[PDB]
């Protein structure tokens, strides 16, 4: 209430244009709040403003407005209407989508609505990781379900980086997401981080929709949520993976790798296919160079026919 | 020499970083769904700040705030479409 009365400070033209009615998000970096607008073309409509926080760099602002303008408003990617600037403070103008909690649908989905979520979820990161962009924070809260209307929007650009051969020219001259959603790559700070850690991250999300459990690794640093991914994937396979990286891992206690079926079953659909295990294995394949990309996830046996 | 339980990360071609916890992770069966089972600085000052607000007021903010340094944003901005609505 307060926040909102502080943003039409911040922005004035933000009064001629939109009524704010609340705060729906908010991060490290920025607030989205709900706001409704009169279209040109007739209708009333339902935005998203997202409030970038003032001591972001003009680089980095523009990064994430590019990588919305380039790769967005397709694909179950998020795209951008309008964006206003009174000197440092950025607000973009989204397309609102009604959306589900997390929490709330998880232990509710049936098990064709958890394919159509990783299915959907994967289609977004084909078109981000076709543009060479690496979200660097892809988790449940980042990725807004429709459960009704059946629609996804991957949200947020603003941790991303750009691979080597970015085709998001600002990405070249570029902060950290939840410790719990990142590859063992990035928690053992790797120079090199590719796409593959967005792989890792929807592996995580696939993790807690078949286990019912979310947060599934709950950690406030890096190497506690590596300490927990140990535990399911194995000290020994993660030793050794992390080797093929550049990084030599010690752990005293040495535990085994968890059959990722029994595991999920037991935290928790009558018959899940083997084929989903299998996907979960390879979403959360240690090694990066071999875990699968999001076009290979799209032509895995799980989801035919779909 | 490092009291256990541990780990350690170093970096195969050399500064390493360690865990020590009372108890490692272990695998919560028994805790019921959906719980886990294991239950600032400017970028644009280049500085790092005591307090957000008073920050954002100090005159090194306030120059940034207001160059040009967001022409790069603005340049994104201009080949964006207007499609709302605006009151006086
Ligand atoms: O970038 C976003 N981040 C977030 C969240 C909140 C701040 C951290 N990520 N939400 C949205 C973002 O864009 C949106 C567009 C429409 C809707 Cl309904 C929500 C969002
Ligand atoms: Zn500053």
């Amino acid at each position: 209430k307060k926040d909102i009365e502080k943003l039409y400070e911040a922005v004035p033209q933000l009064s001629n244009v939109f009524k704010i009615e609340d705060k729906i998000g908010e991060g490290t970096f920025s607030s989205v709040y709900l706001a409704t607008a009169q279209l040109q073309v007739g209708p009333e409509e339902k935005i998203a403003l997202k409030h970038l926080i003032p001591t972001s760099h003009p680089i980095r602002i523009a990064a994430e407005l590019q990588c919305l303008t380039v790769a967005g408003g397709q694909d179950n990617v998020m795209g951008v209407k309008y964006c206003f600037r009174k000197n440092d403070h950025v607000v973009i103008a989204m397309p609102y989508l009604e959306h589900e909690s997390f929490l709330d649908i998880l232990n509710s989905l049936s098990f064709q609505e958890v394919r159509e979520y990783m299915l959907n979820l994967f289609k977004a990161l084909k078109r981000i990781h076709q543009f060479g962009i690496v979200h660097r924070d892809v988790k449940p809260s980042n990725f807004l379900y429709n459960r009704r209307l059946k629609k996804y929007a991957l949200v947020d650009f603003g941790l991303a980086q750009g691979t080597h051969d970015t085709k998001i020219e600002l990405l070249k001259f570029v902060r950290a997401g939840t410790p719990g959603f990142r590859a063992p790559e990035v928690l053992t700070k790797c120079p090199n981080q590719t796409t593959a850690i967005d792989m890792w991250s929807a592996g995580v999300i696939f993790l807690s929709l078949l286990s019912g459990r979310y947060p599934f690794y709950k950690a406030s640093d890096d190497l506690t949520a590596l300490a927990q991914i140990m535990t399911i994937r194995g000290s020994r396979e993660t030793i050794q993976a992390a080797k093929t990286f550049g990084k030599s891992i010690l752990c005293s206690k040495e535990v085994p790798a968890q059959d990722l079926r029994k595991l999920c079953e037991r935290l928790r659909w009558n018959e899940v296919p083997d084929e989903a295990y299998d996907l979960l294995d390879k979403l959360l394949d240690l090694n990066p160079a071999s875990r699968i990309t999001a076009e290979e996830a799209l032509l895995h046996p799980f989801f035919k026919d779909m | 020499r490092l009291k256990k339980p541990f780990v350690k990360v170093e970096d195969m071609s050399q500064r390493p970083f360690y865990l020590q916890l009372t108890n490692m992770p272990f695998i919560n069966y028994s805790i019921q769904k959906p719980c886990s089972p294991f239950d600032g600085y400017c970028e644009c000052c280049l500085q790092k700040y005591e307090d957000l607000e008073t920050h954002l007021l100090s005159e090194q903010h306030r120059n940034f705030a207001q160059s040009n340094q967001y022409q790069v944003v603005d340049d994104i901005v201009s080949k964006l479409v207007f499609d709302f609505v605006e009151y006086e």
